[PDB]
């Protein structure tokens, strides 16, 4: 007697579109966070400040 | 000088513990080799000293297999004065 | 949903990392892996790898 | 892109985790960071690198 | 402890078995290993990390190749420090690493002869010079570093010659 | 000495992360009071050292190994800079927080001798730097081997007293 075969994708989704919203304001920082002098700037693997 | 005799023994001593390495570790064979030639040459050039310290290292390596060790052999004996050997 | 943090939690603001540290993670997982593994006690191990 | 984004998503939780950061997903994955094929990862990338 | 290292030596051994398991695990050990050696400042966690240190490249050399060079820096900064059980397991180690890799520590050789030679003499750092001249030994045989020493140490002959007629041991 | 760090403590608290400005003015200065102030004092200084780190939080990495070099010549196995530096370690762990693993090391050997040879009345030296050890988090996970016998050590004691033995089994259930 053949089992109740449950291996297949029953289902293939796709993602079609990517929204990218970039909140950067590139220089000016928030109110919220003080930033330190030295500080974690690399964004995409591209200093925005250069 | 007097000391000297004894130390050949302990040469021969810790050259028969590197023939228990060299016939059971394939991959140490040509270290083990050039340890043997450079050790030889710090020995002093008597050729009974020689004779003894070759023929132990002769349990694992013949002579064709390591030629330039028989050849320094052969030339002593023939600076030495006894050709008959160094024929042989 | 994916994100980067829990509700009471900042992101880190460590100079040798990026600002983009979670989407950098999502996205370009190899490069941040071996920049991470240069930062760690780990590297003793490997001397000559900056 | 989901499948690619889960599994880098892991690495994540790894690194994120050793700065006070714990990443977080819509359906709950329980914790990977302690898995022992991280270790077979480090020496992997110790042993290319 | 003695159930650790019992362990750590049978870990080791399945090393070539299952290595997908063990390498990454034994690694992982390694690290620890030398955390404990270079962080804790303690005499007996020191002492007993060198030992393990021991069995590890003794039982797992596949492993400990790719981290000789770290390995020996660590031991040999131990032997430079201004306990005498952290300096007799430290020399116990770099004797069993020796026999491990052999020409890839060629570079070290001089390094731990001015060390091991200043112990050989002198019963102010008083470690064992049982394990001392025995660690000697290895470096000697499977680093192949011969009749140097007696140019570059020219006291070892002095040195070597004394313990022949001075101490009360056959070891 | 005294009242001069008890307004700049003030200072700092009523600032806010404005202060952060006045760091680098205050904190050379600061640090090299400690090294040379007369013995009644460092216990106060260190005190302060700990509110000036909570306000400043995370901007205090630059001056961080200064500090750990000045806890690590002042703790003692005397009991009262003991409770303060463990208190000022606290506020070094949160203000810090993952880039605390960096100085940890420099610290551990001090801490493994804290449960070793602590004569405090009731291991009081010892409960409050169990109660440091809970809050340290990920930053233990390369330094658990080390930690972690001295902890069992503490609970498995018949000879220690109570309070020191559930607060080393209260820790390890954190710590999980």
């Amino acid at each position: 007697k053949s089992l109740a075969q449950s291996w297949r994708m029953k289902d293939r989704m796709k993602t079609v579109s990517v929204a990218l919203v970039l909140c950067l304001n590139v220089g000016v920082d928030p109110p919220d966070v003080v930033k330190t002098t030295p500080c974690a700037r690399l964004e995409c693997w591209i200093d925005p400040l250069s | 000088s007097r000391a000297y005799g004894a130390m050949v023994s302990c040469h021969m001593l810790s050259e028969l513990e590197e023939v228990i390495q060299y016939k059971l570790v394939p991959e140490r064979r040509e270290i083990i080799r050039q340890i043997w030639w450079e050790r030889l040459q710090g020995c002093q050039r008597i050729v009974e000293d020689w004779q003894k310290i070759l023929m132990v290292r002769s349990l694992v390596v013949s002579p064709h297999e390591d030629m330039r060790t028989w050849l320094k052999y052969a030339s002593l004996c023939g600076k030495s004065g006894r050709l008959a050997l160094a024929h042989k | 949903q994916l994100a980067a943090c829990e509700a009471t939690e900042l992101l880190p603001m460590i100079p040798d990392l990026p600002a983009d540290l979670f989407t950098s993670c999502l996205t370009t997982p190899i490069k941040i892996a071996l920049r991470w593994f240069c930062m760690q006690k780990c590297v003793s191990l490997v001397p000559g790898v900056t | 892109l989901v499948a690619s984004l889960f599994r880098n998503f892991l690495l994540a939780e790894r690194i994120m985790r050793s700065y006070n950061c714990t990443p977080v997903s819509s359906p709950r994955l329980p914790p990977t960071y302690m898995h022992a094929m991280w270790q077979a990862w480090d020496l992997a990338v110790d042993i290319c690198l | 402890f003695e159930i650790r290292e019992l362990a750590i030596c049978t870990v080791g051994r399945l090393s070539s078995m299952n290595p997908a398991f063990v390498m990454p695990f034994l690694r992982k050990m390694l690290i620890q290993i030398l955390t404990e050696l270079e962080h804790s400042g303690i005499g007996r966690i020191k002492e007993q990390s060198a030992r393990m240190l021991g069995h590890l490249v003794s039982n797992a050399p596949r492993l400990i190749r790719p981290y000789m060079e770290p390995i020996l820096k660590a031991l040999i900064l131990k032997l430079k420090d201004p306990n005498p059980g952290v300096i007799n397991n430290v020399l116990a180690t770099i004797g069993e690493l020796a026999q491990v890799s052999g020409l890839e520590m060629r570079k070290w050789v001089d390094e731990l002869f001015i060390i091991i030679m200043d112990m050989l003499q002198d019963s102010s750092l008083l470690a064992k010079r049982q394990v001392a001249l025995w660690t000697l030994g290895q470096l000697v045989a499977s680093t192949g570093y011969v009749v140097e020493p007696y140019r570059k140490y020219p006291t070892l002959l002095e040195v070597l010659l004394n313990f022949l007629k001075t101490e009360q041991n056959q070891g | 000495h005294t009242m001069v760090v008890q307004a700049i403590t003030f200072i700092f608290k009523s600032l806010g992360l404005k202060c952060v400005q006045f760091l680098p003015q205050v904190m050379p200065t600061f640090l090299n009071v400690i090294r040379v102030c007369d013995g009644a004092i460092r216990e106060f200084l260190f005190q302060q050292l700990g509110m000036l780190v909570s306000f400043v939080k995370s901007h205090i990495r630059p001056y961080m190994d200064e500090i750990v070099t000045l806890m690590r010549e002042f703790w003692v196995m005397n009991t009262s800079i003991q409770s303060t530096i463990i208190l000022l370690i606290e506020q070094i762990v949160v203000a810090l927080g993952g880039e605390f693993k960096l100085y940890l090391p420099q610290l551990i050997p001090h801490m493994l001798r804290v449960f070793m040879h602590d004569n405090s009345p009731g291991r009081i030296v010892s409960i409050k730097l169990l109660a440091a050890i809970q809050l340290f988090g990920a930053n233990l996970d390369d330094y658990l081997h080390l930690l972690l016998p001295p902890i069992v050590k503490l609970f498995d004691a018949p000879e220690a007293p109570l309070p020191s033995r559930k607060a080393a089994l209260e820790t390890v259930d954190r710590l999980t």
